[PDB]
């Protein structure tokens, strides 16, 4: 894991078969593999997977990502969903639900929060999400509060089980959390005082980037709610 | 471009207000902490309120006074919006609803009120006078653009110092800062804007004909709170117990006495803000005299 | 391969119209590589 | 020379930066990729909305030219074909000009280029390479080539130049000259002495820009 | 004003028929009734308000100002403001330029009637406001301006004619007896001429005529206006002579109808 | 009447460049063919002697278009030229929306298997597609089709113009001679 | 009948069904318009004194085509919204080829005759011409009065003396035409029903009678008299006193025609 | 104006028969251009016309074309904005009865008349006939169908535009002038019409 | 000679401190130009208000599926004052009037429509913002458009301690003024506008006099409205 | 098999 800047020489040799992840770009003209994002370049061992971890707040739809959207419009056969403000809209088909039929259409209305997975994310087409499992927790997120978070904090919260945020929050209250890889984290508790205390802790922990400070922040926020 | 607010978010923030909770941990009557930063030049001031950030730049050039008001200098304020404060703003539409209203509030609070002594700007009675300009740059928007601009403009006008000039009849010799030190501006009063945001927890029928008024009032709303409010009131006061201007244009009809209690509520805050501005100016001046001793 | 008349290729892709001209050694404006347009002036 | 800069200072944009060269100071915001307007839409690649605001007064055509020159530097720096049918809002707010705005604008242009680059770095937008810009002036009677000239030096400058170079491979290879904006009286021999020393100080700036970018982004990520 | 092509073809055949059959049974020289009100703006030297039969309404305000006629070349100024139309819109600019020519201090109107001293005269500000319009309002505006200028009263002079600034009586006032012109609009449908063309009549007319009138005689400006764009066609010269004779014959009836104060 | 100018009489009593005009002479009216353009006479018509006006796209005409936006069900294009029975180039500007726009529906892409057609694998933004007009449609969009062997993507670049030139090696695959990388497109037989 | 203004309390009784022109907070039911209080069964409502024509199912309306859309027309009926005329709701002279060339039947600006088939949730009307009496209008001229003067009746297409037929649209859009053979069949081949050509045999006598009927309809409206078939023919016969149809435009003449109708019905 | 360099605001402005030559097709961005240079013993005038169209209007159900004529003061700002739009209105009335608009539905034709020289050795009356000459030439060069060759003449403030060899009038304009002049004016204007029409046809052929 | 507020308690026109100006309203003044119309004559003021709608919007793009669009256009004619040849201030008046009647007119019950308000100020003389409010309230009611209640406009100036109800042009230029928009007969304020300095302690008294005067204006408007309705149903009977 | 929506603190 080394730090890399855009335009720098790519360390990996063409003789090794590599699957390219985020941050690495393959020139359509020169066929050279070069970085376009600034961050830490991670390379696997043995089939080698290489990518760059870079900081960003604007989400870009990619397949097999868990995202939270909001219904902003109802069309003929799909829903117009927004995964982030000012970003391009996303399509959610009516048939993209469990036990879907041409006789029963989904009951979602404009303004409802939906937790879904990205299925088709063509760069030249409207992205699409689905509320049914690709291999067979999705659906409407009733009430609660949504939290704005940078994409690196959201990826670390969903995939790294050593991330202490979920542990220090369970140690204070019983809470339901839905983690979206587009920077939206949904939280709901039994009482409004607990949901707000989870909002304030996630907001402050997102700003520090220091993992070793999550426990002290949670202790003072729930103390202020009391 | 629009800011989409989810139905779960609109309900939660409004239900939290009914439980006397604000997301940023403030109380309903709590104005945000005002942070004022001064640049190297006189007239460079940067105001911060939590996440809201504004910057003001005071400048002056010699011009001629209007024939109608020959003993008076000139003063204008510019508050053009840019997408830097958020993609919700279109580039320089000086005709939008919120842009027009907010601009007229700052004009009525600073220009129309005569906070600047436009008589001291006059150099010679017939021609030659000072033309002062206050340019506001909205850098980051978390609500409260009106209140932040009013503080930024006044802090700038007070911190600003115009260059000393010597007149030889028709000859106006504008001395540079290296020749003779500049003289400050004349401030007659320090107006401060406090903006109240109203929330109707019930229906419109209970607001027009309702006996018990249940409308919630909070001071200095954040961006999320501002987008969900049902009414707004901007009141301007100074330490002289003067109501400089009040603006409640349309929106949720409010009981007159409730708006009156808002005016008296704001006077406690504009005292804290006025004394805070004057203190940071005294501290800034003492810093420059300490470097004048080291030089 | 497929070739198009000069009138369409200018509209289809102006990038190719230049590259096709330069491959023949000429320019779309029918002037040489280092040739300027001729100017004529009327003063005052 | 010696420059100071920050990254990620604004909360309501995808990328932000503040750049200070001597007395010139520019803050820059970047928001993209976002849904473009109908008028701005480009089918094949990304469209750029570049805005430059003056330190005093309202925007005039003077800033419209700075917007055009800034586009000339940024456009080949962004991998536009990665974001087809999208928009990027690069907004520059000049805070202190660091020069007599009546006669000069090269310090502001050079600072906006660096600030825009840094803000594009903070926004995580795909960039083909790196970039650094320096202002240069040739002083009257001494005929010396002063890199990063002061506001007082510009008053007695016979020519003013803005140099912005495209850097690759750790900031040691010069991929191209993104913009060279020369104004004033100068000859061919002066110009190449300028480009030589200018490339040297440009190479010093990317090395300093790489250091500042790393000091800001490395604590944000996990190793 | 939208019409079906079955409406237009039926209307055109009726108008161009011999004799002309107008949709209200009107004669080719008959005018539609109008309501006129005068002296309702006390802040002005003269005011008029006219309401056409189709709902078109126009208000005119006459205001004065003492000026040095040696430096003020034009002593009469018309400002047209048509509701729901840009101040730089073509129809506004055209009507403004046209009306200023109709009045113009030395052509239609009598410049000497505005003189006060050997150095100072009255400048008359004719302000036009068209609240609603369904056709070319130049004729409606002209009638309203005419009624306003007649009901106009100006302050009485005290100081001598030979020349300080003039001095006016505090109470007494003199009436303005300038001779204001009248602008008539006509429709050319086939071989027939139509005075006071209605909205639907103008939608099918082949051409149009704007004819001015003052002191009992045909005066300039005179234009061939296009009352539409779909069915605009050339007209024979005799039709131009026919329309001018139509104004010279029936305008005196219009004047004595308006002059009834 | 070998040559003609606007207003010149041609013959007594239609086509482009002429118009029946009723004149009067000797008291009796007369309708005669009158030229409305400046050119030669060749059913009466006048031809001047590039012009997209006279050869406006109609049902059955073949046109050269450029893909502007892909959707899950259709492909939006703009007509750049129309094939003559040679070509006629539109003088309009593609920057101001001045060109006639069209739509290629998913069931009109190819002839076989019109139910399951992926638009992302048939067209790409920036491609130059040779299509045939089906109908005039509404004032907004033409309606085109490519369900023949000689219809489809004719000119294209790799990665939506970011790569090298691609030629139609296969009827369903376009390859680049320099890089060798291929893309899946509904190509036309050259 | 009680006259109320906006904001006034209509009843403190909550055991009422809230109708139009009303709103309520708890037991208090207020009025939203200036109108008259209407008590029908259990439905308290306020009938406004002004307002555009509100369409009801069964209304015979005359409308102008405003725009041509997807598979429907939007018709100007004279109300708050445009009415829709679905392609399936017209008698074509179905094929998918006709769905494109819709402008071959009804184009923008065309006048037609239709019936309100239903109403949407917002209140706009759906129209249909699935009958011989409904279709494109020709052979005449259009004129309109306020919808409040057209009284809803069993029939709305009446044949008048002089070989003139009137279509009294409930929305106030009146069409006067030459009495066609189909109009004579109304007591107890046509392939081109959307032809934009008029019957080329409309005499000057028929054209002059259209004007006279137009003026008396305008005169009855000027006096704010309800337009009926019996009153149109009564005004038309009374107007014969004036030789030229043009005389009927003056104010004194119009007020006379209306007064002579009201005072005649007082005797009758 | 922020979109311009207007210098200092404190600065105030400074206060102190006919031979014809026609050319067409010299402007590359438009569909048809024309140049009319007229030199008379008392005035010389030069102006250029540009015809853009027909250009299809987005979602236009119009059965025929929509003509637009903008008369610009290209450099020499001699005439008032009021009168230029009045002449533009007059010009649009003429050519809306000469262009075969039925042949160009759902589209529009925009005409520009740039004045490039005007020195008199108001005056706008004598300027109209040379705009008509130029617009007819430029419309013919643009391939727009014209019902006839539209030309005009001027005489004592009266401006008359003719078609069909002077048998019918397509435009009439009269400012100031004398009384009862009509009969003599139509005669003098028809002479200039024939002269200009002959030169116009001779221009398009050669 | 005249005085602003004489020692006997008389103003320039001879009014006492709690006296209104001559208030005369008219309804259905332009039936052949708008659905609802009103002619306002409050003192020297003369205002034409035209309400067009609810109607189908011209551009289908600018159309709200959930409620009606409300647009206000205030045209101050060139002859309203002592003529000036010379904007941002008229824009403030328009958006303020829109924001007022947004919350009063039941726009939710007229979806997919547009209500255009067209105002022409024929003569100006102080307190024009309040008179504009009254013209819109009557003109909308004449259009039959549903609204929750009346909105009445009034202006009050402060002379030393004495509030002067209904101010004219000279009184506005002499002292500070407050402009009120009072909902019906309640104490709820749709519009509160303090345009210049007023001492914090003397402001409540000004508001009290303004609310009271506005209620009188409401009754005067209601009175004229019921008269028009009673004259309409009596003539038709 | 990574969980996304889960209730904590059972
Ligand atoms: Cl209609
Ligand atoms: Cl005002």
């Amino acid at each position: 894991s080394t730090f890399i800047f855009p335009g720098d020489s790519f360390p990996v040799d063409p003789t090794t078969p590599v699957k390219l992840g985020p941050g690495i770009y393959c020139d359509p003209n020169t066929q050279e593999i070069r970085p376009v994002n600034t961050g830490v370049l991670h390379v696997s061992a043995k089939v080698q997977t290489a990518y760059i971890d870079y900081s960003s707040k604007r989400y870009i739809p990619s397949v097999n990502d868990f995202v939270i959207g909001v219904i902003i419009g109802t069309f003929s056969d799909s829903y117009k969903v927004s995964l982030q403000n000012f970003s391009s809209s996303v399509s959610l088909s009516y048939m993209a639900f469990p036990n879907a039929s041409k006789k029963n259409r989904p009951t979602l209305q404009v303004g409802d929060l939906v937790y879904a997975r990205v299925c088709t994310a063509e760069k030249e087409l409207e992205a699409e999400i689905e509320c049914f499992d690709s291999t067979t927790g999705f659906g409407i997120l009733e009430d609660g509060m949504i939290i704005d978070v940078n994409l690196n904090f959201a990826r670390q919260l969903l995939f790294n089980n050593d991330f202490p945020l979920l542990k220090v929050l369970a140690a204070h209250t019983k809470f339901e959390v839905a983690i979206g890889l587009n920077g939206k984290i949904w939280v709901k508790c039994e009482e409004l005082s607990n949901t707000l205390a989870c909002y304030r802790t996630i907001m402050e922990c997102c700003q520090k980037n220091d993992t070793a400070a999550f426990k002290d922040i949670a202790k003072r926020q729930f103390k202020e709610i009391l | 471009k629009d800011i989409e607010i989810s139905a779960s978010e609109s309900k939660f923030i409004l239900e939290a207000l009914r439980q006397n909770y604000r997301l940023d941990g403030r109380s309903f009557d709590q104005f945000r902490d005002v942070e004022i930063t001064f640049g190297k030049e006189f007239g460079d001031v940067s105001v911060k309120m939590g996440n809201t950030k504004v910057h003001c730049r005071i400048s002056c050039q010699i011009a001629q006074p209007y024939e109608d008001r020959p003993f008076e200098g000139l003063f204008v304020i510019s508050t053009e919006i840019s997408p830097m404060a958020g993609s919700q703003f279109e580039n320089g539409n000086i005709t939008g609803e919120d842009e027009v209203l907010c601009s007229r509030i700052i004009e009525k609070s600073v220009r129309r009120s005569g906070a600047l002594d436009v008589e001291g700007l006059c150099i010679v009675a017939g021609s030659k006078c000072w033309a002062v300009r206050a340019d506001v740059h909205f850098l980051d928007c978390d609500g409260g653009f009106i209140d932040a601009s009013c503080i930024a403009v006044m802090a700038g006008l007070m911190h600003f110092k115009k260059p000393d000039i010597t007149v030889h009849g028709e000859q106006i010799i504008v001395h540079p800062v290296n020749e003779r030190e500049p003289v400050p501006l004349g401030i007659l009063h320090i107006p401060i804007c406090v903006t109240f945001s109203f929330f109707n927890p019930q229906d419109t029928e209970e607001n027009i004909k309702g006996e018990t008024n249940s409308e919630i009032s909070i001071i200095d709303a954040t961006l999320k709170e501002e987008l969900l409010r049902d009414g707004v009131l901007t009141v301007t006061l100074n330490k002289n117990r003067e109501v400089v201007q009040v603006s409640k244009a349309g929106g949720l009809p409010m009981d007159a006495l409730t708006l009156m209690k808002c005016c008296h509520e704001a006077y406690s805050i504009i005292e804290k803000i006025t004394d805070q501005i004057l203190q940071l100016l005294k501290e800034d001046s003492e810093k420059r005299n300490k470097y004048a001793a080291m030089l | 391969p497929i070739t198009f008349p000069p009138e369409v290729l200018a509209r289809i892709s102006p990038e190719l119209s230049l590259q096709r001209h330069l491959s023949l050694g000429i320019r779309p404006c029918l002037r040489k590589y280092e040739e300027f347009r001729d100017v004529a002036i009327e003063n005052n | 020379m010696s420059v100071q800069a920050e990254i990620g200072i604004l909360d309501h944009v995808d990328g932000s930066s503040e750049f200070v060269s001597q007395d010139t100071k520019v803050i820059c915001s970047v928001t993209g990729p976002i849904e473009p307007k109908a008028r701005q839409e480009l089918p094949t690649q990304l469209a750029l909305e570049i805005i430059v605001r003056p330190a005093k007064g309202v925007a005039t055509t003077r800033e419209k030219v700075l917007e055009d020159k800034l586009r000339a530097v940024l456009t080949p720096l962004i991998t536009r074909h990665c974001y087809p049918r999208q928009l990027c809002q690069i907004t520059c707010q000049i805070l202190e000009s660091g020069e007599d705005e009546a006669e000069f604008s090269l310090r502001e242009l050079s600072c906006c280029i660096n600030a825009a680059f840094l803000a594009l770095v903070d926004a995580g937008i795909a960039l083909n390479s790196m970039c650094a810009s320096i202002p240069i002036a040739i002083i009257k009677d001494t005929s010396d080539i002063i890199v990063d000239p002061t506001a007082e030096q510009l008053k007695i400058s016979l020519s003013v130049h803005t140099l912005a170079l495209e850097f690759v491979n750790g900031g040691k290879v010069v991929k191209n000259v993104l913009l060279l904006d020369s104004n004033g009286d100068f000859n061919e021999d002066q110009l190449f002495s300028l480009l030589e020393l200018g490339e040297q100080k440009c190479q010093e700036l990317v090395t300093n820009i790489r250091r500042i970018i790393q000091d800001n982004i490395s604590p944000r990520l996990v190793v | 004003m939208s019409l079906s092509v079955a409406e237009k073809s039926y209307l055109y055949d009726s108008l161009a028929s011999t004799p002309s059959i107008r949709p209200d049974g009107r004669l080719p020289h008959q005018f539609r009734p109008i309501e006129i009100f005068t002296d309702f703006l006390p802040s002005s030297n003269g005011s008029s308000r006219i309401i056409a039969s189709d709902g078109s309404e126009c208000i005119v305000s006459i205001k004065s100002k003492v000026v040095d006629h040696h430096v003020e070349n034009e002593l009469l100024q018309v400002d047209v403001d048509i509701a729901g139309q840009r101040d730089d819109a073509l129809v506004v600019e055209t009507i403004t330029s046209l009306l200023n020519k109709v009045l113009k201090s030395g052509s239609g109107v009598d410049s000497s009637k505005l003189q006060l001293t050997k150095k100072y005269s009255f400048k008359i500000f004719v302000d036009v406001l068209v609240i609603s319009s369904h056709s070319h309002p130049i004729s409606l505006i002209s009638f309203a301006i005419y009624s306003a200028l007649n009901s106009t009263y100006l302050p009485k002079l005290i100081s001598a004619f030979d020349d300080e600034l003039p001095t006016f009586h505090d109470y007494d006032m003199v009436k303005l007896d300038i001779n204001p012109p009248l602008v008539f609009i006509l429709a050319v449908v086939g071989n027939n001429m139509l005075l006071d063309p209605a909205a639907n009549e103008s939608e099918v007319a082949n051409n149009g005529l704007i004819i001015s009138w003052s002191n009992g005689k045909i005066t300039s400006p005179i234009r061939s206006v296009a009352l539409n764009d779909s069915n605009v066609k050339s007209f024979k010269p005799h039709l131009l002579k026919q329309g001018l004779a139509m104004v010279e014959k029936y305008a005196p009836d219009v004047v004595r109808s308006l002059e009834n104060l | 009447p070998e040559i003609a100018y606007p207003g010149k009489l041609i013959c007594p009593q239609p086509g482009p460049g002429t118009k029946l005009i009723q004149y009067e002479h000797n008291g009796r009216t007369l309708e005669a063919i009158t030229a409305t353009l400046v050119g030669t006479v060749r059913l009466v018509s006048v031809l001047p002697g590039n012009d997209f006006a006279n050869n406006l796209p109609k049902e059955g005409d073949i046109v050269l278009t450029r893909v502007t936006r892909l959707s899950l069900q259709r492909a939006n294009v703009e007509i750049l030229a129309v094939e003559d029975k040679t070509f006629s180039v539109s003088q309009a500007s593609s920057d101001l929306g001045e060109t006639f726009r069209g739509i290629i529906r998913s069931q009109d892409v190819r002839s076989t298997d019109r139910d399951r057609v992926k638009v992302i694998e048939c067209f790409k933004p920036g491609d130059i597609v040779r299509a045939q007009v089906l109908s005039l449609g509404d004032g907004t969009n033409y309606y085109l089709t490519t369900a023949r062997n000689d219809l489809g993507v004719v000119f294209a670049r790799a990665a939506n113009g970011a790569g090298g030139l691609m030629y139609a090696t296969d009827w369903q695959m376009m390859t680049s001679p320099v890089t060798g990388a291929t893309e899946k497109r509904k190509c036309a037989k050259p | 009948s009680q006259i109320v203004t906006p904001g006034e309390l209509v009843t403190d009784d909550p055991i009422w069904m809230r109708g139009h022109g009303t709103y309520f907070l708890d037991n208090m039911t207020y009025s939203s318009v200036a109108g008259t209080v209407s008590r029908v069964n259990r439905l308290l409502s306020v009938i406004p004194l002004k307002g555009r024509y509100a369409p009801e199912t069964g209304d015979h309306v005359v409308g102008r085509i405003a725009e041509v859309g997807n598979k429907r027309w939007k018709v100007d009926i004279g109300g708050k919204q445009h009415a829709v005329l679905m392609l399936g709701s017209v008698n074509l002279p179905k094929s998918e080829s006709d769905e494109l060339q819709m402008r071959s039947f009804l184009k923008e600006g065309d006048l037609l005759n239709a019936e309100v088939q239903s109403l949407f949730q917002d209140g706009s009307a759906s129209l249909h011409t699935r009958s011989l009496k409904y279709g494109k209008l020709r052979n005449g001229m259009f004129c309109q009065v306020p919808s409040s003067l057209i009284v809803r009746a069993k029939n709305h297409t009446h044949n008048l003396p002089g070989n003139i037929t009137v279509v009294l649209g409930v929305n106030g859009y009146i069409w006067l035409r030459k009495t066609s053979q189909m109009d004579l069949a109304r007591d107890t081949s046509s392939w081109q029903i959307y032809s934009d050509e008029n019957d080329p045999s409309i005499s000057n006598n028929i054209r002059q009678a259209i004007c006279r009927y137009a003026n008396v309809i305008k005169a009855l409206a000027f006096c704010e008299i309800g337009i009926t078939q019996q009153r149109i023919v009564s005004a038309y016969e009374a107007s014969m006193v004036y030789s030229n149809v043009g005389e009927l435009i003056e104010k004194n003449v119009m007020e006379s025609i209306g007064s002579d109708i009201l005072t005649a019905e007082k005797m009758r | 104006d922020r979109r311009r360099l207007l210098g200092p605001a404190a600065a105030k402005p400074m206060a102190f028969e006919q031979e014809l030559s026609l050319h067409t097709g010299f402007i590359e961005n438009c569909n048809g251009s024309a140049l009319v240079e007229a030199r008379s013993l008392g005035h010389q005038t030069s102006l250029i016309t540009a015809v853009y169209g027909p250009r299809s209007i987005r979602g236009s159900f119009t059965s025929q074309g929509t003509i637009s004529i903008q008369l610009k003061n290209g450099l020499l700002e001699k005439y008032n904005t009021n009168e230029l739009k009045e002449v533009s209105s007059f010009l649009m009335g003429i050519f809306n009865s000469v262009v075969n608009l039925s042949r160009y539905p759902k589209s529009g034709i925009d005409i520009f008349v740039y004045l490039t020289y005007d020195k008199d050795l108001s005056q706008i009356s004598s300027l109209i006939p040379h705009c008509i000459t130029s617009i007819t030439l430029a419309l013919a060069d643009a391939g727009i169908e014209l019902v006839d060759m539209a030309g005009a003449g001027e005489a004592n403030g009266t401006v008359v535009s003719f078609i069909k060899n002077g048998e019918e009038i397509v435009g009439f304009w009269k400012d100031d002038g004398d009384d009862e002049d009509l009969l003599e004016c139509l005669d003098r204007c028809k002479e200039q019409y024939n002269r200009y029409r002959d030169l116009m046809i001779s221009c398009l052929m050669n | 000679r005249l005085e602003i507020y004489s020692p006997e308690g008389l103003r320039l026109d001879g009014r006492r401190w709690n006296e209104l100006r001559r208030f005369e309203s008219s309804i259905n003044t332009h039936p052949h130009a708008a659905d609802g119309s009103s002619y306002m004559e409050q003192g020297n003021n003369k205002i034409i208000t035209l309400v067009k709608g609810p109607k189908e919007p011209r551009l289908k793009s600018q159309m709200d599926t959930s409620k009606a669009l409300l647009n206000v256009s205030v045209n101050i004619t060139k002859f309203s004052k002592e003529r000036s040849k010379s904007e941002r201030r008229v824009l403030e008046i328009q958006t303020s009037l829109v924001r007022m009647f947004e919350k009063n007119v039941m726009l939710n019950i007229y979806p997919r429509t547009v209500i255009d308000i067209e105002i022409h100020v024929l003569e100006q003389d102080g307190g024009i913002m309040g008179s504009l409010i009254n013209g819109i309230t009557l003109a909308l009611i004449d259009a039959g458009i549903s609204m929750f209640d009346y909105i009445s406009g009034i202006s009050v100036g402060l002379y030393d301690t004495t509030p002067l109800l209904d101010t004219n042009s000279l009184e506005e230029n002499a002292m500070s003024t407050v402009t009120l928009g009072v909902v019906g007969k309640s104490e709820k304020l749709s519009l509160l506008l303090v345009e210049d300095k007023i001492p914090l302690d003397r402001l409540e008294n000004v508001l009290a006099i303004g609310i009271a005067g506005a209620h009188r204006v409401r009754d005067l408007m209601d009175e004229e409205l019921r008269k028009h309705a009673q004259k309409r149903v009596s003539n038709a009977s | 098999v990574i969980s996304g929506r889960k209730t904590f603190g059972d």
